[PDB]
C-alpha cells in the first residue's frame, strides 16, 4: 500500500515506492555475505544490461 | 524500479536498454544536502581539516583531481567552471572554497536522496588515502585580519582563543549572531634586540649560501619558526614509493 | 530627551509586520499627534514566555492605556484595552454579579454562572456544551436537533 | 521598597505562540506543553487540544460536535445524525431496561448473533415472521407446539 | 541573520571587537573582502566508498570487493554514534573504510 | 461515559434509551451479544432473521411458533 | 491642581448605576479619606471592544491598584 507502507528495516528509515495503487511488490537484491574468487557479485553484474 | 543506497529508487524504461543495476565507478564519494537555498546564488563553505591525517608517500597526481557536481532531478551535473577560489587546495588545508550556483538546480523530482533538500557532490577517483581528515563544514564564513592601535607587543605571540569574537564595533539589528569556533593563525612578533644578535652572527658565517651541515640547518629554524628540531643527513638519499632512506 | 508624567491614551493603527520579530503593534498618541501613524510598542499581557502565553490582540481603532519606561516618551508599553459608551461591554453590570466569562468578536461565548452553577460553551449557530447542577448533567445540543 | 508586578512580556528571544495577521481571526490559550483552548472568528470554531492527539471540537462549518481520540476511536453529532466508530469494541450496560428504537427499519449484522433471555424471549411480525438459514435450522425445546 | 531578514550585505573595513589585552587595550579585527549574507544551511552528510584489489597498488577499480555507506558521516561510527566528552580533537573520515 | 484504549464504554445506574426518525444500524465485523431479563422484538411489517451456517431457536420450556398459517420449509 | 505621584491603593464600593453609561466602577482611596465613597474609575482589562471582551468584576470590599491619567486625581 503506498499510503500505508512498510519499511524494509524496522530500525531504518525509506522513502516509500511510488505506485498510483497497491500492487503486491518482489524485490531481488545482491548477497554481501558472498565472496567468488576473492571477488564481489556486484563484479559480475556492474555491467549487465 | 532500481533500489539505490540510503533507500532512494528510481523509475525504469526498459523501451531505452538501461542497467540492471544503480551503476557506481569512483574511489570516493560526499554527498551534501542543503536546507533553505534560493537559487542563483553563491555559496561560501568553510572546510576545518586535520592537517596531519594524510598520506606523505608521493604527492597527488593531476588526473586524480578533486570533482564537484549539483543534481537535478535524479541527473549530476558538473560544477567544475563556477569554482572562483578554493582556498583548501584541494581539502588538504584548511580554507573556503566560493561556489556559485546556478538556476536549473531542480528538487521536483528527486527520488534517490531526500526531496526536501538540495544536493551536492564531491567526488574523487583514486588514492583516497591522501584526503585529509574533517573537522566542520560551515556556511555563511569570512575571514578577518587584526589591526593594531596601540597593542601589547606581546600579543601576536599566541593564539587567539576560540570563542572570543562575538561583538560588531558598531552594531547592527539584522545580525543575530556571530561565531567563532577556531583559534586564530598566522601572526608573528617584532624583533627585539637578542633574536636579532642571533640572526646577524649566524649570517655572518654562512653568508646567506647553504653548503655544509651547519648552513642547512640554520637557515632553516631563522626562516620557519614553527620547526622544533631539524636534523641534516649527508650524502643520503630517500626513496618515496619503498619509505626507505639510502646511506 | 523632555520627558512626560503619568500614563496616557494611545489609539491603534498596525497590528502585523514589525521591522524586527519582537512582536510589537504600532500605537499613536492624540495628544502628541493625531495625523501620524506613530510609534512600536510592546505589549505586557496576562501569561508569556517562550511559545508560551495568552494572545490576545485589538483591532484597529481599540483604544488602550499607555505607560512608559523611565519616563521617556521613545518606550511606550500597553497595559490593557478599555470599554467606553462608543464601545460597549458585552454585559450589564448588576448588584449580584452572577456571570463572567469571555465574549469574541463573532459572538461565540464560554461563560461561568455562579447563581446556578452553570458552565456553558456557545457558538452563533445554535451548538451548545452545557455543564449544569440545576440539571444535575451533561447536555449536548446541535444546531439540527440532534440532543 | 514597594514593587508591583503589572504583567510578562515577550520578545525575539521568548516568542509569541502565534505569528500576528492583518486579519486577526484566533486567539486563545496556549501553555507549555502545548495544550490549547482556542477560538477561531473566522469559521466560528471552538477547540480544546491535547499534544497526543485529544481532541474537542464545537463547528459552526461542521454544523456540530465532534469528539476526537488518539486511538481512532470518533464520535460525531452533524446534520445527518449520530455515528460512533470504534477499532476495538463498544459496550452498553445498565442496571435497568435498554430500549432500542426507530421509526424506521432496524438492521444488527455480525460474524455471529447471540440472543440470550434468562426469562421468556418473544418475537413477532406483524405482516409476517420469517426464520431462515442457509445450513440446518433447529427449533427445539421441551415442548414443542406448533400452531 | 534575523528571522525577518532575506540577505544582508558587509562592505570591507568592518570592524569587530575581541575583548581587551594583557595592558588593558581593546582589540579591533576589520573584514577584507564584501560577502553578502543569507539563510541557507547544511542539512546532512553522506558517504560512500568503493573497494577493490588495485588499491594497494594505488589505481582505478577494475577488480571490485565491495561498497561501503555511511549515511551520518559526522561521527564516530558513521551512523549518530556521539563522541566521548573529553577528546579534544573530533574528526571523522570523508567516504569511510571497509 | 468513557473513550479509551479499549474503545467506548457507556454505563448508567438507572436506563439508557435510543431514538431515531430514520433507521437504527447496530453493525459488529465479530459476534453481536445481547442479554436481559426479558427480550422483546417487535415489528410493526415483516420480521426476519437468518443465519448463514445455521439458524437456532430454543427454550428450556416450552417453544411456540404460532401464526395465522404456518408454513414448514 | 495640585498633582499625585506613583500608584495608590483603592477599595471597591458599587458596581452598578453609572450615571453616564460609560461601565465604570465606584472606589475610594484610603489615605485620602475612608469615609466617603470616592469616585468613579475606569477599568483596563485583557481584552475589550465593541460587545467584545473579558468580562470579570470585582466585588464590593475588593482592594484593587489604581493609576492616574496625566497625574490628575
Amino acid at each position: 500500500r503506498p499510503d500505508a507502507p512498510i519499511p524494509y528495516d524496522p530500525k531504518e528509515l525509506n522513502l516509500p515506492l511510488q505506485l498510483e495503487r497497491p500492487i503486491p511488490v518482489a524485490r531481488l537484491e545482491l548477497n554481501h555475505q558472498l565472496l567468488v574468487n576473492e571477488r564481489s557479485p556486484y563484479h559480475y553484474f556492474r555491467d549487465a544490461q | 524500479f532500481h533500489l539505490h543506497p540510503f533507500g532512494g529508487f528510481a523509475k525504469v524504461n526498459l523501451a531505452v536498454n538501461p542497467p540492471l543495476l544503480p551503476y557506481f565507478n569512483q574511489e570516493g564519494e560526499l554527498f551534501i544536502g542543503l536546507q533553505n537555498l534560493d537559487p542563483p546564488t553563491a555559496l561560501p563553505l568553510l572546510f576545518q581539516v586535520a592537517e596531519e591525517t594524510a598520506d606523505i608517500s608521493l604527492r597527488r597526481q593531476e588526473e586524480y583531481k578533486l570533482q564537484w557536481y549539483y543534481l537535478k532531478d535524479n541527473a549530476w551535473e558538473s560544477l567544475g567552471d563556477r569554482i572562483v577560489n578554493d582556498a583548501s587546495n584541494g581539502l588538504v588545508t584548511s580554507g573556503i572554497i566560493n561556489l556559485g550556483i546556478p538556476a536549473d538546480i531542480s528538487r521536483n523530482q528527486t527520488t534517490i536522496l531526500d526531496p526536501n533538500f538540495h544536493w551536492l557532490k564531491v567526488t574523487i577517483p583514486a588514492r583516497s588515502r591522501t584526503v585529509c581528515e574533517i573537522i566542520g563544514v560551515h556556511t555563511q564564513a569570512a575571514r578577518v585580519t587584526f589591526k593594531d592601535a596601540g597593542n601589547d607587543p606581546n600579543h601576536l605571540g599566541s593564539p587567539l582563543a576560540g570563542g572570543t569574537i562575538s561583538k560588531l564595533a558598531v552594531p547592527q539589528p539584522e545580525v543575530k549572531k556571530i561565531a567563532q569556533p577556531y583559534t586564530s593563525f598566522g601572526g608573528r612578533v617584532k624583533e627585539q634586540p637578542e633574536n636579532f644578535y642571533i640572526r646577524i652572527s649566524e649570517r655572518l658565517r654562512h653568508k646567506g649560501r647553504a653548503v655544509a651541515i651547519f648552513d642547512y640547518e640554520r637557515l632553516v629554524l631563522e626562516k620557519f619558526p614553527q620547526i622544533y628540531k631539524v636534523r641534516c643527513i649527508n650524502h643520503g638519499q630517500f626513496d618515496d614509493a619503498q619509505e626507505q632512506l639510502y646511506e | 530627551l523632555p520627558g512626560v508624567n503619568g500614563l496616557q491614551i494611545g489609539v491603534v493603527v498596525q497590528l502585523q509586520d514589525d521591522p524586527n520579530g519582537e512582536d510589537r503593534i504600532l500605537v499613536k498618541v492624540p495628544i502628541i499627534d493625531a495625523q501620524a501613524e506613530g510609534i512600536w510598542a510592546r505589549i505586557a499581557t496576562l501569561d508569556a514566555g517562550n511559545n508560551r502565553g495568552s494572545f490576545f490582540r485589538p483591532e484597529v481603532g481599540d483604544e488602550v492605556i499607555l505607560g512608559f519606561l523611565n519616563d521617556d516618551p521613545r518606550d511606550p508599553v500597553v497595559l490593557g484595552m478599555l470599554n467606553s459608551s462608543a464601545k460597549p461591554a458585552p454585559l450589564r453590570a448588576t448588584a449580584e454579579n452572577h456571570r463572567k466569562g469571555f465574549f469574541t468578536r463573532s459572538q461565540m461565548q464560554l461563560t461561568f454562572d455562579d447563581d446556578k452553577k452553570i458552565i456553558t460553551l456557545q457558538t452563533p449557530g445554535g451548538n451548545k456544551v452545557t455543564i449544569s447542577d440545576e440539571d444535575k448533567g451533561i447536555t449536548l445540543t446541535d444546531q439540527n436537533g440532534n440532543t | 521598597r514597594d514593587p508591583v508586578v503589572l504583567g510578562m512580556l515577550n520578545s525575539s528571544a521568548k516568542p509569541a505562540p502565534l505569528r500576528a495577521t492583518a486579519e486577526n481571526h484566533r486567539k486563545g490559550f496556549f501553555t507549555r506543553s502545548q495544550m490549547q483552548l482556542t477560538f477561531d472568528d473566522d469559521k466560528k470554531i471552538i477547540t480544546l487540544q491535547t499534544p497526543g492527539g485529544n481532541k474537542v471540537t464545537i463547528s459552526d462549518e461542521d454544523k456540530g460536535i465532534t469528539l476526537t481520540d488518539q486511538n481512532g476511536n470518533t464520535f460525531a453529532m452533524s446534520d445527518r445524525g449520530i455515528a460512533m466508530n470504534s477499532p476495538k469494541d463498544i459496550t452498553l450496560e445498565a442496571t435497568g431496561k435498554l430500549t432500542l428504537k426507530a421509526t424506521q427499519d432496524v438492521s444488527i449484522e455480525g460474524l455471529n448473533v447471540n440472543i440470550a433471555a434468562n426469562a421468556q424471549f418473544k418475537a413477532q411480525g406483524n405482516a409476517g415472521a420469517e426464520v431462515s438459514s442457509s445450513a440446518i435450522a433447529v427449533l427445539k425445546g421441551s415442548l414443542v407446539m406448533i400452531n | 541573520l534575523a528571522k525577518s531578514q532575506r540577505e544582508y550585505k558587509l562592505t570591507a573595513g568592518t570592524s569587530f571587537k575581541a575583548g581587551k589585552d594583557a595592558t588593558g587595550v581593546d582589540l579591533f579585527y576589520q573584514l577584507d573582502a564584501e560577502t553578502v549574507i543569507h539563510k541557507a544551511q547544511i542539512a546532512s552528510l553522506k558517504g560512500l566508498f568503493l573497494d577493490s584489489q588495485e588499491r594497494k597498488t594505488a589505481a582505478v577499480p577494475q577488480n571490485l570487493t565491495g561498497l561501503y555507506a555511511s549515511p551520518v558521516a559526522n561521527s564516530v561510527d558513521g551512523k549518530g554514534g556521539a563522541f566521548p566528552q573529553e577528546q579534544i580533537v573530533k574528526t571523522w573520515l570523508p567516504f569511510g573504510n571497509e
